[PDB]
């Protein structure tokens, strides 16, 4: 709840963005919105990592007391990370949800939106904290420290018989005047299995960055179309049940279509040009319906391609032989959808939903929206996403990250759309240039299983895969690529490795971690799998990213300590 | 060339439209040496009985007087549109943030440059208030809201931020202890199109 608290939010603040995301901007541009209504003014920024968030903090050496960040938080007991925090109010509303419980406790300069079915952490912090064992925190029998201090009366106070609280069985000695630690212990070690369940085996993503957000500003009598279709950006990002889970697809077909079917505020006279109120269609991830030809664009996606094997020429047979039974012409398969005639481009999707159910493809149909601004053309669901990961475009003029940024925040209105097509553009020439290494790679048999992994490393940098979306876009193509088709069914279920070289950083062998096969809930070991080999050897390794998955090392002090990550 | 480098003179200000590096003091030297290169001849007929007195020398009246009118006029304009380009610029703030460089100050614009800024000053000081209130007049059209936070601007140079800030490091990303008052200067002279 806020619609107490943000009668708090007058005075002056500092509203943080964390590390680029499209749940980022869409969820900060209408508080940007929000905040300029009521008379604030106010500050968003970049954030290039946990250094870039402290040093930002470190030039706001202010007493702002409401500090604002969101889409991050578990990284410290964050009084640890944040130290001179006296009072002052943060808010956290993180996704990356496996979180510290000292930055949910001490309800000082937190905001505890602990709302979860799932109450298995509770005295999580009774222990360890609350409890210790050989410690220092005590009295002794001499009178020269004579004074309780910080008497927990548990772990936490003496293990010599001094603990006034901890009343749940006897004092003197329940074996020994010493078991107080054999307890401390046990208790602490076999619940240490729930400890190291948590933060120590596996991470996840939770919920939205900015659909409570819609809720908050929906309760203050707000219709803006345009933030429907904002926050629809930024779930459709992690829509994808397969990146990382949505789940409530079927849920927010009543959620958010009753958010705005309902309120019909025209029922009659809607037939309009500028913003004619949104729409809903059951529609396709098939990549670009709109502004390609067909048999391009069938053809760069994973799924629609893995399942029938195009990057091989036998694919393509059978893709004119569905096109065949779809009878669409070649030509017409070779001007832009649009750019076809009309019956066609109309009945096209109108055959394909049910004389698809028949051959191989189950799985491209989706949920979404859709509108016009005017009368230029009929903008997508998702063909800004697209266009925006096109725009993390890492040149070496050293301002072009923020300075990308800036501009995709600048993106999103009904104005600034002369670039929006370049996105789309720039989109596409990457988008083939994925494929483009794929046949490179398989029929290369560059395929290093390497023992209980697949394992992928590269040499030579392509501003592609400088930075690591395009990476694990790599990694996510290849590996249905190569074990659709190398492979007996036991095999198909193992997890993936990447390297990526960065020419430009003097030599670091950038990695990514990702997944195996089909398990949509059962995600990524690598929350923290990758430190296993930081504890045994240990060298030079980075977390720098509040995204777990993701390390930069050396050029080259990888493979012993590879061969440490063996297990 | 004859009468005609002023077309060169403000050419000093070619590319200082506002993506202005810097300026200084051009076109002065050898011109204004002519003003005394010629005064000997304009005035070598003096009262003289080198003619007693005939039609002859009426040109050379002129050609002194065509020579100054061009010399003197060409010098008005010459401080007049440097007057009127840092009056725009302090337009868009007071002498808190004074001239790119303060050096290309030919050296009787001090007189100009402290006349204008003071004459204006005293009109302020009639106007605002009958006492005087320097009126802010455009810059800082924030309406009611914060006091004190920093913001992000647009790679200003100049550096003439002393308003109350130890360091504010006014470019982009002057961001530190920024007051109100500290912030009080610049809205187009090259920052804040974009916070």
């Amino acid at each position: 709840l806020r619609n107490d608290f943000y009668r708090q939010l007058v005075g002056k603040r500092i509203l943080i963005v964390v590390n680029y995301d499209i749940d980022a901007i869409c969820a900060s541009r209408i508080l940007q919105a929000l905040f300029k209504y009521d008379h604030m003014l106010y500050t968003v920024v970049p954030i290039m990592g946990v250094t870039g968030l402290k040093r930002a903090y470190g030039e706001h050496q202010g007493d702002v007391k409401y500090v604002v960040l969101v889409n991050c938080g578990g990284c410290v007991d964050i009084v640890e990370l944040l130290q001179p925090s006296d009072d002052v109010t943060f808010f956290i509303c993180d996704s990356h949800r496996p979180l510290d419980v000292c930055n949910i406790y001490s309800d000082r300069q937190v905001c505890i939106l602990g709302d979860a079915s799932l109450e298995e952490n509770i005295p999580a912090f009774e222990t360890i904290f609350y409890d210790s064992e050989g410690e220092d925190e005590d009295e002794d029998e001499s009178s020269d420290t004579e004074q309780q201090h910080d008497d927990s009366g548990a772990g936490e106070s003496d293990q010599e018989d001094q603990a006034p609280r901890s009343r749940k069985l006897s004092r003197l000695e329940r074996h020994e005047q010493r078991i107080l630690k054999q307890r401390a212990r046990r208790q602490w070690e076999s619940e240490r299995d729930r400890i190291m369940f948590e933060y120590t085996q596996f991470s996840y993503y939770g919920r939205s960055a900015a659909l409570m957000v819609f809720e908050l500003a929906w309760k203050l009598s707000k219709d803006n179309m345009d933030l429907l279709w904002w926050a629809i950006v930024g779930i459709t990002e992690q829509l994808l049940l397969g990146k990382i889970e949505s789940g409530a697809y079927t849920l927010e077909l009543e959620q958010i279509q009753s958010h705005v079917s309902r309120l019909t505020n025209k029922t009659n006279d809607q037939n309009t040009m500028s913003a004619s109120k949104i729409t809903f269609e059951n529609d396709l991830h098939l990549v670009l319906y709109r502004h390609w030809p067909v048999t391009e664009s069938m053809r760069y996606s994973r799924y629609s391609s893995c399942q029938l094997k195009l990057w091989t020429l036998r694919g393509e047979k059978r893709l004119h032989e569905l096109l065949l039974e779809m009878g669409l012409p070649l030509v017409h398969a070779r001007q832009t959808y649009g750019a076809m005639d009309l019956v066609l481009r109309k009945e096209f999707f109108s055959m394909v939903e049910r004389l698809a159910e028949k051959y191989d493809i189950a799985d491209i149909v989706y949920g979404t929206f859709t509108l016009s601004y005017g009368y230029r053309s009929r903008y997508a669901a998702a063909d800004y996403v697209y266009a925006l990961l096109a725009i993390m475009e890492s040149v070496k003029k050293h301002k072009t990250p923020e300075d990308c940024f800036l501009e995709a925040s600048d993106a999103l209105s009904r104005q600034h759309k002369q670039l929006l097509s370049a996105g789309i553009d720039q989109a596409k020439l990457l988008h083939a240039a994925v494929f483009r290494q794929v046949q490179s790679s398989l029929e290369a048999r560059q395929v290093h299983s390497a023992g209980s992994f697949f394992y992928y490393v590269l040499q030579e940098e392509h501003a592609f895969f400088s930075y690591p979306y395009a990476l694990g876009l790599l990694a996510r193509f290849l590996l249905r690529g190569h074990v659709a088709t190398s492979r007996a069914r036991q095999a198909s279920d193992l997890p993936l490795i990447a390297s990526c070289p960065l020419n430009a950083s003097e030599g670091m062998c950038l990695l990514v971690g990702i997944v195996p096969v089909r398990e949509d809930s059962p995600r990524n070991f690598f929350g923290k799998a990758f430190e296993q080999a930081a504890q045994k050897s240990g060298v030079a390794l980075l977390q720098d990213f509040f995204e777990p998955a993701v390390v930069q090392l050396r050029q080259s002090d990888l493979t012993r300590f590879l061969d440490s990550l063996t297990v | 060339m004859f009468g005609e480098k002023a077309f060169d003179l403000l050419k000093e200000l070619e590319r200082s439209s506002q993506t202005i590096p810097a300026f200084d003091d051009d076109g002065v030297r050898q011109v204004l040496e002519e003003i005394k290169a010629i005064f000997e001849e304009n005035v070598a007929q003096a009262s003289s009985y080198n003619a007693s007195g005939d039609r002859s020398l009426w040109p050379l009246l002129n050609f002194r007087h065509a020579a100054l009118q061009r010399n003197k006029r060409c010098l008005l304009a010459y401080l007049y549109e440097r007057c009127r380009r840092i009056k725009a610029l302090r337009w868009e703030f007071g002498p808190i943030i004074p001239g790119d460089i303060k050096q290309a100050l030919c050296e009787p614009e001090v007189t100009f440059f402290n006349n204008y800024s003071k004459s204006l000053a005293a009109y302020m000081c009639s106007a605002g208030y009958n006492q005087g209130l320097p009126i802010d007049l455009t810059n800082n059209l924030r309406p009611p809201k914060s006091l004190y936070i920093e913001v992000r601007c647009m790679e200003d140079y100049g550096k003439f931020e002393l308003d109350d800030g130890e360091v504010i490091h006014l470019k982009k990303n002057s961001q530190h202890y920024l007051p109100r008052a500290q912030v009080e200067s610049l809205v187009r002279q090259g920052i804040l199109h974009h916070i």
